[PDB]
């Protein structure tokens, strides 16, 4: 599902790089002619603010993270038998490792 | 009196002990009640901390609901200790012993050593020890309380080179998922099949 939002993104972009070349050109034809004082066609504009619209509907969607706000759900899960071990004691004193010892 | 014991309920203990190896394990065996001491199968308790009362009362009182609904009767409890070079009982497992040995009139606390204890062993490797509430502690120099012993070596053999025991469920397990039983069903399964 990522792919396809960044995939959309990524064409919106797209369209709306080409609607801007488009609007350069038709500014470049413009300069061309005396007066004619006319807006760029409304087609084009609309294309725009399509891929303008495309744009902001991924740009929210590919970051969404909404963490819970209580500090009680994520530990719901976590067992004490977990817990009660700890990275800092660790006794190498067991029964497996002499039943491992000759494997 | 002598003291035997089926193969089902060792292989239940060795599994128990194999699944935590880091901490001290707990279980009860449960015999027949109608001289020799027959033990029919054994339970895990609990695994870890092993100094509580409160959550033992939980599991005996389960384990009698459960005596009198098959017609079964609490024979003995067995523990095994975290370090190797230690075979001593402790004084809670001596108070539950007297607290058994109140109603049965013959309660064996059994003992898992540590140190004999690899992947192919050698026997007997348990320390049988017949306390009272006096001060009678005494254990059995040798003797035989398994039945058949090749099979027995065949089936634990299978047993602990297939790793097929992370099935194996404990009282702990039961409370914090309710979904497994702890009557351990896949390994009476197994030890039916295998013989």
């Amino acid at each position: 599902a990522p792919s396809l939002w960044k995939g959309l993104v990524g064409i919106g972009l797209f369209a709306l790089a080409h609607a801007a070349f488009s609007a350069a050109q038709h500014r470049s034809y413009m300069r061309l002619t005396e007066k004619e004082d006319e807006s760029l066609p409304i087609d084009i504009v609309l294309q725009t603010l399509l891929a303008f619209a495309v744009t902001c509907y991924g740009i929210v969607h590919i970051a969404g993270e909404f963490k819970d706000m209580d500090a009680t759900s994520e530990l719901k899960n976590k067992t004490f038998d977990t817990l009660r071990n700890h990275p800092s004691f660790y006794v190498f004193n067991h029964r497996g490792r002499v039943l491992f010892r000759p494997s | 009196p002598g003291v035997k014991l089926t193969t089902q309920a060792y292989c239940k203990m060795v599994l128990h002990g194999a699944k935590y190896p880091h901490c001290a394990v707990n279980g009860l065996l449960v015999a027949e009640k109608q001289h020799h001491t027959l033990f029919v199968d054994c339970i895990p308790l609990f695994h870890g901390t092993l100094a509580l009362a409160p959550m033992l009362e939980v599991a005996l009182t389960l384990i009698d609901s459960w005596c009198k609904d098959h017609s079964y009767v609490i024979a003995g409890y067995y523990q095994a200790n975290e370090r190797v070079k230690d075979a001593s009982p402790n004084q809670v497992a001596e108070k539950v012993a007297s607290r058994i040995a109140e109603g049965f009139s013959d309660t064996a606390l059994i003992m898992v050593d540590n140190t004999k204890f690899t992947m192919d062993c050698v026997a007997p490797t348990i320390h049988v020890y017949e306390h009272h509430e006096n001060r009678w502690r005494c254990r059995d120099p040798h003797h035989d309380y398994c039945e058949d012993w090749p099979e027995a070596q065949r089936i634990s053999a299978s047993l602990l080179d297939s790793r097929s025991y992370e099935t194996l469920v404990d009282f702990d397990n039961h409370l914090d998922d309710i979904r497994n039983d702890w009557t351990n069903p896949e390994i009476n399964k197994a030890v039916l099949h295998l013989c």
